[PDB]
DNA sequence: CCCTGGAGAATCCCGGTGCCGAGGCCGCTCAATTGGTCGTAGACAGCTCTAGCACCGCTTAAACGCACGTACGCGC
């Protein structure tokens, strides 16, 4: 046959398509899958990964570390509005809550 | 195993409360505080159990309590 | 000769600044153990938890309290007040369906 | 040993692609990689969940872009729709 | 003479008992009807609504009100209050987690 | 269609507070229930625009609402 | 072809099994679906449904009504303390709530 | 067009328990409603926990597992007990 | 009673250790990739006909507004 290039590298993507259209088929949701939404679903993905990580990584230089540690991962998802109504009932394991003091509990 | 819901003390309760951004904490919360806890505890671990008998195993494993967290809109990243 | 005698309230915003930043587990890990085979034996006896599965439940747990603490805090502002109360807690499960 | 499905390494070639001067812990690469697994199954579950009100037995890209904006909230799913429709474009070119 | 003059609160209570037992829907249809309309304006132009669309939307709407106006009536007794308060449904928001 | 946020009247929001307990009306209370329908009606509203629009239907049906309040927990009985 | 004799029948109830077992199969649930797995759907059906009825019946009884009114299903659910955490994310429509007013309200 | 329906079964049900009442069809449609949530709800608990422990098939005991997972307290012991009595007299 | 200077203690910036978890490399093997082949769901075209949109009488209960005072939010 031909050279077996990625799905991925052929939609400029870097998730894996393949491995998400083997998980809609396997995950029990419809009778077929389509060949865009596997996708459109790596696109959203990493989309999402990459704003994150992003703000993580802002999160992680303004206290001063070169490493992503679960803090910095609940510091970008709460300080973002879009992030934290989308994981508003999500619970982040070593992360805490953010550092906000009510403006009647200062001295 | 008997008396252990007292094993939640007051200074960890009040460490739970500092977290939250509480200025004060009264006498009477750490009793509340803890019979809260209870309950949630009995629905998050009834749950888990239900998914432990369900996969006929004996022990509790991490993913069945993400189950059991995620179900009720309480789901817990990182497990 | 004179103690310092720090007035309350200050260590304590002292103490939420100082557990608000950091990322350390407040409750200590058996005493939340233990609590979790009592409450689990009424259910199933002879009945065993992973390690990771307590961890699970522990970090799930203080978050669910820390963010209970945070709504019952605010009712207190909202009640003109800064001690919270346990009819606070009462309120705020009570207005989360719980 | 076994093989089990992970999103490790693909998390990491996101990361250097838009900071290629910071690292991750494994506790930090455990939580994005329940994140992703978690919207791959309220999105996916939102997909089937569309096709079935509509008695259509597949689903398509419409599908996807109908999920991810009833999840995704204003200008989160905008992005997320334009980094969709810019990946099928160039996927079907 | 002198009419009856009810005290601030009898009355209250009277229309509280009465529509804690009837079903009738106490926003009105047409009112209710055209805000759907210029609301769903902003995201789509030609778009239309059935009877029964605007009615499912209006009981959501009126239970979902009741029930924030549940919620911010306790925080006024919990607030040594019998009024309800602007503050008391951003409370009410907050504290469901709906900002 | 303009101004249609103050068709939601005086003694309809009021008729709201005494369903749900409620003794005592402020007078500010109008504006914020008009911004907390306004907003709770953008997202249900919005999501239905999503679920026609999927559907290839150009008017909502009462359908679509249904599962609009059902995806954020809000499932109505009898459509 | 023996005679057909429905599940329901064989199984002592009311609910269809067969509508039950061909939902689970068109519903793009599972692969496979057991024949105990519909029976045990049509009776907890049937169960929570005779509950609510014999609930709303009662509740009819107290305000002199013959017919089931969707004010009697609200009032059913929501005197029903399972049944009212069951479906305490429920909106049910022409119910309205419990009449109940606060202590600190009644003069 | 045949629509699906569950309005008849329910009356059977209600005639069982309460001969003396009958129902409307505002309030069947909240029944019918009702019951078809229920049935998504236990359906997609029983797919889930299929797909938890790499199960493909769903059986009695997928069910139960949902019942109580979903149904709390003591009105889940009667849905298993109810769905256990089915079980062995469909047998 | 309020404004301002000095000092006690928890907190913050910084130099040195290192170590253990994170980053990088080797297979390689099993899941991702290539090509073909049909049953078949789906997009497309024409009919229609049942329900929504727009305007009209009317009348009438619903709603805006003003006068008054006493339960109550709020200040101390």
């Amino acid at each position: 046959r031909a050279k077996a290039k990625t799905r991925s590298s052929r939609a400029g993507l870097q998730f894996p398509v393949g491995r998400v259209h083997r998980l809609l088929r396997k995950g029990n949701y419809a009778e077929r899958v389509g060949a865009g939404a596997p996708v459109y679903l790596a696109a959203v993905l990493e989309y999402l990964t990459a704003e994150i990580l992003e703000l993580a990584g802002n999160a992680a230089r303004d206290n001063k570390k070169t490493r992503i540690i679960p803090r910095h991962l609940q510091l970008a998802v709460r300080n973002d509005e879009e992030l934290n109504k989308l994981l508003g009932r999500v619970t982040i394991a070593q992360g805490g809550v953010l550092p906000n003091i009510q403006s009647v509990l200062l001295p | 195993l008997r008396d252990n819901i007292q094993g939640i003390t007051k200074p960890a309760i009040r460490r739970l409360a500092r977290r939250g951004g509480v200025k004060r904490i009264s006498g009477l919360i750490y009793e509340e505080t803890r019979g809260v806890l209870k309950v949630f505890l009995e629905n998050v671990i009834r749950d888990a159990v239900t998914y432990t008998e369900h996969a006929k195993r004996k022990t509790v494993t991490a993913m069945d309590v993400v189950y059991a967290l995620k179900r009720q809109g309480r789901t817990l990243y990182g497990f | 000769k004179k103690p310092h005698r720090y007035r309350p309230g200050t260590v304590a915003l002292r103490e939420i600044r100082r557990y608000q930043k950091s990322t350390e587990l407040l409750i200590r890990k058996l005493p939340f153990q233990r609590l979790v085979r009592e409450i689990a034996q009424d259910f199933k006896t002879d009945l065993r938890f992973q390690s990771s599965a307590v961890m699970a439940l522990q970090e799930a747990s203080e978050a669910y309290l820390v963010a209970l603490f945070e709504d019952t805090n605010l009712a207190a502002i909202h009640a003109k007040r800064v001690t919270i109360m346990p009819k606070d807690i009462q309120l705020a499960r009570r207005i989360r369906g719980e | 040993k076994t093989r089990k499905e992970s999103y490790a390494i693909y998390v990491y070639k996101v990361l250097k692609q838009v900071h290629p001067d910071t690292g991750i812990s494994s506790k930090a690469m455990s939580i994005m990689n329940s994140f992703v697994n978690d919207v791959f199954e309220r999105i996916a579950g939102e997909a089937s969940r569309l096709a079935h009100y509509n008695k259509r037995s597949t689903i398509t890209s419409r599908e996807i872009q109908t999920a991810v904006r009833l999840l995704l909230p204003g200008e989160l799913a905008k992005h997320a729709v334009s980094e969709g429709t810019k990946a099928v474009t160039k996927y079907t070119s």
